């Protein structure tokens, strides 16, 4: 199964029309050339470590 | 180990398991595996109690609850339905049993198979109801590691609360029972069938 | 290996363009790789891509669309915001295409698109999330499709002479509507 690890290094805010959902932007860690646009459900801060499915996918802005 | 006879003095059996460096009766935290890197330092337990009772103030702090024992805060997950709240010798108790029913399946290294448990039934990437105008489609998101460490712990104590729910099988059993379900996973526990169709729909969600 | 597009630049746009140009080059020629020359006596800006510069395709494309842009008397940001974007294209009428206007008339018509102290396009481009220019007879738009047609639609209802409120009222209605989904 493809675990991809992930290091959210740069904070950006709260998006969703709640209020919750952290946008992040991410360093890879398996290929440090990669850096992902990722929404997390859950407290996050800097310099932490994910784990994604599909690296390829990017966010924008969440309504 | 050089014992030492006071005049009320420590019984044996004490001064021998813990100058022999085990740090329970029975177990030791030396001998404990984490897989992911998120998990490392949030699953985080290195040192020795041997009550898994602390009069932890992390409450205070958001992450400074990634520093609270992991077997201190199964323990406390336990103490979930309302009629056993406010009672958390009745949990660490019921984890001490817990902890003699997994050595005695076959199992040399409980702590690791609780630690892999933690491992195995956090989910990877979820859902959100972001709105969309309306009919609110369901946003793929990828769950904190430190909200994955939660979920896991919380799918745990449920399920195996929700097994030993109306049942003869004490909560230990169906405590260690789901542990070693979810230890390795086997699609045969709760927490990692939850996992696994949170995952599912987060998938489906993209 | 190379290749070679060459836009020409208006004479009242050049002056912006020679003096936010150290801003301008910088983004293109080090993000993108590509080489910008200028030729300050025909007018003109040349971009090239050579074999030493990194294989992407439109890279040079968007190059000349940002110059272009910026050309059409858009600002700096939204320029180098279609270098980030593909969504982002750029539509162009004139007054005289939906109603024909002389004089005066014409030019009323500007001040009910531009409105008191802008007030007026400000409003359309917040709720629409695009850029727009009111040249002379000349009006572009910036930003993504499904945007850039509501503005023009919004637009064009004032060009017919429709009250600003109404356009408003249809400008929040929009908004709103898409804010949503």
């Amino acid at each position: 199964t493809p675990v991809t690890l992930a290091k959210v290094i740069k904070v950006l805010g709260r998006t969703g029309s709640r209020g919750g959902v952290t946008q992040v932007r991410v360093e890879f860690l398996e290929d440090t050339s990669r850096t992902i646009v990722r929404n997390v459900k859950g407290p996050v801060r800097e310099n932490d470590i994910l784990v994604l499915m599909e690296s390829e996918r990017e966010a924008r802005r969440l309504r | 180990f050089t014992p030492v006879v006071l005049a009320t003095p420590i019984p044996e059996e004490v001064q021998q398991a813990q100058t022999e460096i085990k740090l329970f009766n029975k177990w030791s935290f030396e001998e404990v595996e984490v897989k992911d890197a998120s998990l490392v330092d949030y699953v985080q337990v290195r040192q020795p109690i041997f009550v898994a009772h602390t009069a932890g103030r992390y409450a205070n702090k958001r992450f400074r609850k990634a520093q609270c024992p992991i077997i201190e805060r199964l323990t406390n997950s336990l103490m979930m339905n309302g009629r056993n709240n406010g009672k958390k010798l009745k949990a660490v108790r019921i984890i001490k049993h817990t902890l003699d029913i997994i050595n005695v399946l076959t199992d040399q290294n409980p702590i690791q198979v609780v630690v892999d448990a933690i491992t195995n039934t956090g989910p990877r990437e979820d859902t959100t109801r972001v709105g969309g105008g309306g009919a609110a489609r369901r946003q793929a998101v990828d769950v904190s590691p430190l909200r994955r460490v939660n979920q896991a712990i919380a799918l745990l104590t449920i399920g195996a609360r929700e097994a030993a729910f109306r049942n003869i099988k004490t909560i230990a059993e169906t405590l260690a029972e789901e542990l070693i379900n979810a230890a390795k996973g086997s699609s045969t526990s709760y927490a990692i069938k939850k996992k696994d169709e949170l995952e599912r729909v987060a998938k489906s969600n993209r | 290996k190379f290749e070679s597009r060459k836009i020409m630049v208006p004479p009242h746009r050049m002056t912006p363009l020679r003096n936010s140009w150290t801003k301008i080059y910088p983004p293109l020629v080090e993000h993108l790789k590509l080489q910008v020359r200028m030729n300050l006596k025909t007018k003109s800006v040349e971009l090239r891509t050579n074999p030493k510069f990194t294989t992407d395709p439109g890279a040079l494309q968007k190059g000349a669309d940002f110059i272009k842009a910026f050309t059409l008397g858009f600002d700096l940001d939204d320029s180098i915001a279609l270098l980030r974007l593909d969504d982002l294209y750029i539509e162009t009428f004139e007054v005289k295409d939906v109603k024909t206007l002389t004089g005066d008339h014409l030019s009323r018509a500007i001040g009910r698109i531009a409105g008191k102290d802008g007030k007026t396009k400000f409003a359309i481009e917040n709720a629409t999330r695009t850029r727009i220019v009111l040249a002379d007879s000349k009006i572009h738009i910036l930003g993504g499709f499904t945007h850039i047609r509501m503005a023009r639609e919004s637009v064009v209802s004032l060009i017919l002479g429709s009250p600003p409120g109404k356009v408003y009222g249809n400008l929040r209605t929009v908004a709103s509507r898409l804010k949503e989904r």
